[PDB]
């Protein structure tokens, strides 16, 4: 997971303009990332999840119990 | 008033002598108020704290019952 997920990043502009060899100058790159994860009876701290968590920087928890009561998204 | 027996009916007695025993009465009144105030203090601090917090997360343990992991 961390060599797929640690490609997603913002690169300056003297990346791109290395990379264009001089076709792209003024801007800068980007990647972003939105993995999604699936729980057990929201069990964190199974295997996957937990290293999961350790890589991304933050996380959203949807909880089963708001999205009856009516808050949605949970 | 009886040939044998004087009965007092007052509203409120006190047993001291001069007129300014209000000064007395005072002593009666902040010892109750203080209990009064006092209780309050015990009904919130143990009975509505303690029952609410043991009944808090109950269902986060009952769901996971069966699982084996």
């Amino acid at each position: 997971h961390s060599r797929l997920l640690e490609r997603a990043s913002r690169v300056s502009a003297e990346y791109v303009e290395k990379f264009t060899n001089g076709a792209v100058t003024g801007k800068t790159g980007s990647l972003t990332a939105l993995p999604i994860i699936e729980t057990q009876a929201g069990d964190v701290s199974a295997f996957v999840p937990t290293n999961v968590i350790s890589i991304t920087d933050g996380q959203i928890f949807l909880e089963t119990s708001l999205f009856n009561a009516g808050i949605r998204p949970a | 008033v009886q040939p044998h027996v004087v009965t007092v009916l007052a509203d409120t007695a006190i047993r001291a002598d001069n007129l300014d025993e209000a000064a007395i009465l005072e002593a009666r009144k902040n010892a109750e108020q203080l209990l009064a105030n006092q209780k309050s203090d015990l009904d919130s601090a143990a009975a509505l704290a303690a029952l609410a917090e043991t009944a808090a997360q109950l269902e986060t343990i009952r769901k996971i019952k069966n699982r084996a992991q």
